[PDB]
């Protein structure tokens, strides 16, 4: 079905970099914008960036324009997120959530991955 | 009124050579440049529509490239088959402004 | 960026009653307000795309409403399976900010 | 001052089949998209090359509203880059597209109990289309009606008891032209 | 196969008016632009203008604004140019060209009508 | 069962208003389009274009978009027609045809008696 | 605007022999499952009544002597037994595209 599975939890030292994956499988991967979101423990969600698979053009939030760089791999239907120049505040769980298969509106997210907790 | 100046209006070559044709625009047309071919009979057809190699049903030899203002068509293997005046055009502003055309010829 | 506040970040009302969560909007979002539900240990799940259109497969207890800038989600009869966090969301301008949150705890 | 017609292209009584898709050129009138904004009817409102926040704060030279009706499962092939039947053999959108695909769901209109055999789509074709092309050649494609020579079109069956992936989603594809020239349609 | 069928050679007298024709057939003429050109002998092409046969609104250049006039006949699938206020400078191999997508060039072209102005 | 009867024969002056009604009874009105067809002095039949009850709209024929307008009051069980600015050539018999449910009609099941229209002064 | 031409424009039949009426269309109004041509019958002063729908399937409630067939560009209608009621115009129709057009129409006369 529409299964979005990510890597396990990640532990990193400050001033370092890690690349979290998100393997999509079970639909037309080249037709869906894979979005990305973050959630610090027990607080609201706020955006990171979203990636279009066939073209690669991405949009970003102004708070992550310098930190997070999004890329895609059309071979295995995985969209990876690269985080550089990390810190202590940027430790949360990261989701990759495509939109619904029949709605279309650009914002809504109706199929979320597991969630990768980063330190 | 961007002014497309194909500075060369005639090229000399022989069979089998890799010959490139150029075209220079005043402004920056933002990758909206085409490359036609006008055989002596008048039968003019398109070769590549979007500057970076996007060709339209023509043989696999015609592949150009470029970026910014200065673009350049390129034929890798030549034959008397491809002897004509190759035009360049910009699609970004009205009125469209075609090029001079580089009449190929055998040396 | 538009930002959106919620009525209370902690809500406590009796089981089998009625909850009326409200979501305020900084600037005008025409209709494009969604609603999510995260109960601890899982990823959220869309409940009401648009201001009222429930997602297929969500029980008919949840029924959202609103107009202008302040909207409201309300449950008909609570159960022990609907005590989760209820994140507001907008999709009008690119910073589709989620709301703060509201954790339901039975009193 | 003139408010253009999205009213003879959006709430039309009958939309054209996929293989022969209509097109209206609108220009010289102020484009008020506030009738498209405030509605929960439209399933998809996906603006490419533009953001739907600003559609009322821009000026263009032309708009090209291409109406048709496809199957609910195939409303994601109306987008730059995809593949399938609606994208290859029926209606292909260019990569550098700048418009707003809008595909709501009309199942009460385009469906009958026994079937609605009016809306068609081209199923077989030699090559794939070129951006914004259409072809209405209904001659028997070949790979007389028999083996290895079967008609290229096959109609859609739209009963109300189909699910969602087999329902009529009236698509509309507004296409804006960003050309350095006198701006005709504004906001 | 779409061809833009164009008239044969035609000659005129200085002071008269000529009406060339470009009968497009094989594709939906009423949907896309028809762009008229003018190739004087020994130079590059020179965009005369264009017409949208659907509702008939034209994009005129500045040099050829007063002499040339563009019309179209939706029923017979043909497009017209009327060269008026003739002179010896109106000798050229005129052409007609159009395509469904105008940011991707000119797909289909006419053979050419040579107008010769002599006595 | 299905029985349609239009208004009586009507003589018209060139360029005037005419309302060829069609009162339908015999089935649920909101489940069948009510098309119109014209036949003039032994002519072949030409489709005017027909209404759609549930939508509230119409799909006209290209050649008749100018002079024909269709109106419905769904509670009165009637679909109307109107001819204005009509030329002396269009004096014919207008059959209040019947089709299928909206945008799904192929064959005209039942027709009407016929409204012989004659244009003269 | 598909046009429908029928010939013979006036047919002569004997009251017992086989008949044949043909309607040829400009395009090929046909699908691998449905042929799109529907035949009609109009006596003087009568509205048409659908003889055949989709060029094979007969309506229920007709003399059932009309059986027709045709695939692609050319369609054919048949009347194997003939009698007095079959003195009418045998029209044609297509449900292909929005402009619906009826053929010229042939006339049947008994001998
Ligand atoms: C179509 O017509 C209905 C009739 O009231 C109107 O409500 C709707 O807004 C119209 N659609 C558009 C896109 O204007």
């Amino acid at each position: 079905e529409i299964q979005l599975q990510q890597s396990g939890p990640e532990l990193v030292a400050p001033g370092a970099s890690v690349k979290v994956s998100c393997k999509a499988s079970g639909y037309a991967f080249t037709s869906y914008n894979m979005y990305w979101v973050r959630q610090s423990h027990g607080k609201s969600l706020e955006w990171i960036g979203y990636i279009v698979p066939y073209n690669g053009g991405t949009t970003y939030n102004q708070e992550f324009k310098g930190k997070a760089t999004l890329t895609v791999d059309k071979s295995s239907n995985t969209a990876y997120i690269h985080l550089n120049s990390l810190t202590s505040e940027d430790s949360a769980v990261y989701y990759c959530a495509k939109e619904g298969t029949y709605y279309g509106y650009d914002g809504v997210l109706a199929d979320w991955g597991q969630g990768t907790l980063v330190t | 009124d961007i002014q497309m100046t194909q500075t060369t209006s005639s090229l000399s070559a022989s069979l089998g050579d890799r010959v490139t044709i150029s075209c220079r625009a005043s402004q920056d047309i933002s990758n909206y440049l085409n490359w036609y071919q006008q055989k002596p009979d008048g039968t003019v057809k398109l070769l590549i529509y979007y500057t970076s190699r996007l060709h339209s049903g023509v043989p696999s030899r015609f592949s150009g490239s470029g970026s910014g203002t200065d673009y350049s068509l390129t034929i890798s293997n030549l034959e008397q088959e491809d002897i004509a005046t190759y035009f360049c055009q910009q699609g970004t502003t009205l009125p469209y402004t075609f090029g001079g055309g580089t009449k190929l010829e055998i040396k | 960026d538009i930002q959106m506040t919620q009525s209370s970040s902690y809500l406590s009302v009796s089981l089998g009653g009625r909850v009326t969560i409200t979501c305020k909007a900084s600037d005008h979002i025409n209709n494009w307000l969604a609603w999510y539900q995260q109960k601890p240990g899982n990823a959220p799940r869309l409940l009401i795309s648009g201001v009222t259109n429930l997602e297929t497969g969500v029980p008919s207890r949840f029924s959202g409403s609103g107009s202008g800038k302040n909207f409201t989600l309300s449950i008909a009869s609570l159960q022990t399976e609907d005590v989760a966090t209820y994140y507001c969301q907008q999709y009008w301008s690119f910073p589709w900010t989620f709301g703060g949150g509201t954790k339901l705890e039975i009193r | 001052t003139n408010l253009c017609p999205f009213g003879e292209v959006f709430n039309a009584t009958r939309f054209a089949s996929v293989y022969a898709w209509n097109r209206k050129r609108i220009s010289n009138c102020v484009a008020d998209y506030s009738v498209l904004y405030n509605s929960a009817s439209f399933s998809t409102f996906k603006c490419y090359g533009v953001s739907p926040t600003k559609l009322n704060d821009l000026c263009f030279t032309n708009v090209y509203a291409d109406s048709f009706v496809i199957r609910g499962d195939e409303v994601r092939q109306i987008a730059p880059g995809q593949t399938g039947k609606i994208a290859d053999y029926n209606y292909k959108l260019p990569d550098d597209f700048t418009g707003c695909v809008i595909a709501w769901n009309s199942n009460n209109l385009d469906s009958k109990v026994g079937g609605n055999y009016n809306y068609l789509y081209r199923l077989f074709r030699k090559s794939n289309l070129k951006p914004f092309e259409r072809d209405i050649s209904t001659e028997i494609y070949q790979a007389v009606e028999g083996f290895n020579c079967y008609f290229p079109l096959q109609s859609y069956g739209f009963q109300p008891t189909n699910g969602v992936g087999y329902q009529p989603y009236r698509v509309v594809v507004l296409s804006f032209e960003l050309l350095h020239a006198p701006a005709t349609v504004c906001g | 196969q779409v061809q833009l069928q164009q008239s044969g050679a035609e000659l005129a007298r200085p002071g008269a008016s000529v009406k060339l024709s470009c009968k497009a057939s094989g594709y939906t003429f009423t949907f896309y632009w028809m762009q008229w050109l003018k190739q004087r002998p020994g130079q590059g092409l020179e965009w005369i203008g264009a017409i949208y046969p659907g509702d008939g609104d034209t994009r005129y250049t500045q040099r050829f604004k007063d002499k040339a006039t563009l019309t179209a006949d939706k029923s017979s699938s043909t497009a017209y140019i009327q060269l008026s206020s003739l002179a010896s400078e109106d000798s050229a191999v005129y052409y007609c060209a159009g395509g469904e997508y105008d940011n991707y060039g000119f797909d289909y072209w006419g053979q050419g009508t040579t107008l010769t102005v002599s006595s | 069962e299905v029985q349609l009867q239009q208004s009586g024969p009507e003589l018209v002056k060139p360029g005037a208003s005419v309302k060829i009604s069609c009162k339908t009874s015999g089935y649920t009105f909101t489940e069948y389009t009510l098309h119109w067809v014209k036949q003039s002095h032994g002519k072949s039949l030409e489709w005017i274009g027909g209404f759609d009850p549930n939508f509230g709209g119409a799909t006209y024929n290209l050649k008749f978009e100018d002079k024909a307008t269709l109106t419905v009051d769904k509670s009165s069980n009637t679909a109307y027609m109107e001819l204005r600015s009509l030329t002396s050539e269009d004096s014919a018999v207008f059959y209040c045809a019947r089709g299928d449910y909206g945008t799904s009609y192929a064959y005209f099941d039942f027709w009407g008696q016929g409204t012989t229209l004659t244009v003269s002064s | 605007d598909i046009v429908l031409t029928q010939s013979p424009a006036s047919l002569a039949v004997s009251l017992g022999q086989r008949a044949a009426i043909s309607c040829r269309a400009s395009q090929s109004v046909s699908t691998s499952s449905h042929n799109y041509v529907h035949w009609y019958q109009q006596r003087p002063g009568q509205p048409p009544k659908l003889l055949i729908k989709y060029a094979s399937n007969l309506e229920c409630g007709v003399p059932a002597r009309f059986s027709g067939s045709g695939s692609g560009t050319d369609f054919t209608l048949n009347i194997h037994p003939v009698e007095e009621e079959d003195s009418a115009a045998y029209y044609c129709q297509h449900s292909w595209e929005i402009p619906y057009t009826f053929g010229g129409g042939t006339k049947l006369e008994i001998k």
